């Protein structure tokens, strides 16, 4: 299963300053970038056009080029219309895409000042429960635009899963790449914290544990997955130990890339 | 407004005198406007590369900064962030042992 996410970030500082920037992700790999600076969407993989022809891609891009301009104008007009009730600065985020199953489901969610307020669902825009009531009228106005409603329906129902099917084929060697973890041990300060660092692995699923022989040390505290700049992952796992009890401890790492041979480092 | 969290970590196992890459991963902030500096002995490192800003399921923003570095026994490295959520810049030091 892969989740395809198109993320739009728009900042409106005042009536004369705004920018809209977007990034696109297939699972954890970035496939596109669209800077406010650029007239066109940029591929960040060789395979970011998927299986769409140049014609299909250019049609899709043109639609987005029109949307970016129209969106910016629409938000600026709404803020003028509503001033001084709602005013600058304004942050709007959109998260749209689909999640693929062995079948697919699409989504389009919108946040205002960092809070989820609106989604597209079925054939119309809707405010979510608890959204500010001042959004109801502009959503009504947006729902009157049937041309936009039909386009969004096509994008979510048809284009998203289509496009993603082609990405999965075209990007197969990257999506299924295997990169090996490299691990190392260190410690920070009658107790101390031992740290097992694991870096450079892909794909994301990994197992890291402090061990005494074949006994898992349940004190093992796994950190978050942190990105490296070369599309691999970093993770560390710590263990608080009483001085004296450090002897006999090891860090064990399991990962798909290692061919059944776990890494084991001894403290 | 959400306050940025900062994590500083090396790409490869650190060995003194050996070129490496230092990462500064900044997360959980809002609004997206932010300034991120990486420092060597308290001085700004000029060649710092940034990923494209993105955001998580919870709508909070994240971004990765990184730079080439060669750790030594005596050099200190840090990542310093200015953001509207904080009156003072926040500095996190790299500690190879941490
Ligand atoms: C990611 C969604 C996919 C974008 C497809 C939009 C099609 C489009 O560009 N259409 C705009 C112009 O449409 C006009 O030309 C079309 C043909 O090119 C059709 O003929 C259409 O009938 C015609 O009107 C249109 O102006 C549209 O309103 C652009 C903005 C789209 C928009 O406010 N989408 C909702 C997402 C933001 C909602 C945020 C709600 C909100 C408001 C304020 C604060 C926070 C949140
Ligand atoms: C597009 O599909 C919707 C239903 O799909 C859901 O909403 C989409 C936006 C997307 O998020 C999907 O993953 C979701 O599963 C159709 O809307 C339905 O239409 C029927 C009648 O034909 C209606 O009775 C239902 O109430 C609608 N469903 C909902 C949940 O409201 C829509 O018509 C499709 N449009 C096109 C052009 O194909
Ligand atoms: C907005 C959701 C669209 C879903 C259909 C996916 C079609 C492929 C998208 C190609 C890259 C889009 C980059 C721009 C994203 C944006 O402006 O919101
Ligand atoms: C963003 O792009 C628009 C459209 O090209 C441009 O007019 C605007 O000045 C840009 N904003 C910034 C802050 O550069």
């Amino acid at each position: 299963n892969y989740t395809f996410r198109c993320l739009q970030m728009s900042s409106f500082a005042n009536r004369s300053w705004s920018r809209t920037d977007s990034v696109v992700w297939l699972g954890d790999l970035q496939t596109h970038r669209w800077s406010n600076d650029s007239a066109t969407i940029s591929f960040t993989k060789p395979w970011s056009q998927g299986k769409l022809s140049n014609q299909q891609w250019e049609k899709l891009q043109h639609m987005f080029q029109v949307y970016r301009v129209s969106f910016t104008r629409d938000i600026q007009e709404l803020v003028k219309m509503m001033s001084p009730k709602e005013d600058y600065p304004i942050e709007i985020q959109l998260s749209a895409g689909c999640e693929m199953y062995p079948a697919s489901e699409s989504f389009l969610h919108v946040a205002f000042q960092g809070k989820y307020v609106v989604r597209f669902w079925g054939t119309s825009w809707q405010t979510v429960p608890g959204a500010p009531s001042w959004l109801d009228l502009p959503i009504k106005v947006l729902n009157a635009d049937q041309g936009t409603s039909a386009t969004v329906q096509m994008l979510l129902n048809d284009t998203c899963p289509l496009f993603v099917r082609g990405l999965l084929e075209a990007g197969k060697s990257d999506l299924e790449k295997q990169e090996k973890p490299v691990a190392w041990l260190s410690s920070v300060p009658g107790h101390r914290q031992l740290v097992c660092h694991v870096s450079g692995f892909y794909p994301k699923p990994v197992w890291v544990m402090w061990m005494r022989g074949d006994q898992e040390q349940q004190g093992t505290h796994r950190g978050d997955f942190l990105p490296n700049a070369d599309e691999t992952w970093y993770l560390q796992a710590t263990l608080d130990v009483e001085a004296g009890e450090e002897a006999g401890l090891a860090c064990r790492v399991k990962h798909s890339s290692l061919g059944g041979q776990d890494i084991i480092l001894y403290w | 407004q959400k306050t940025p969290q900062i994590q500083v970590y090396s790409r490869h196992p650190p060995e003194n005198g050996k070129p490496n890459i230092l990462n500064c991963y900044v997360t959980q902030f809002h609004p997206p406007h932010i300034e991120i500096q990486m420092l060597k002995n308290g001085k700004k490192i000029p060649k710092v590369e940034m990923s494209d800003m993105s955001f998580s399921k919870d709508w909070s923003f994240y971004i990765l900064a990184h730079t080439e570095f060669t750790p030594t026994e005596t050099d200190t490295y840090a990542c310093r962030v200015k953001h509207a959520s904080m009156a003072e810049p926040k500095t996190v030091y790299w500690d190879r042992d941490m």
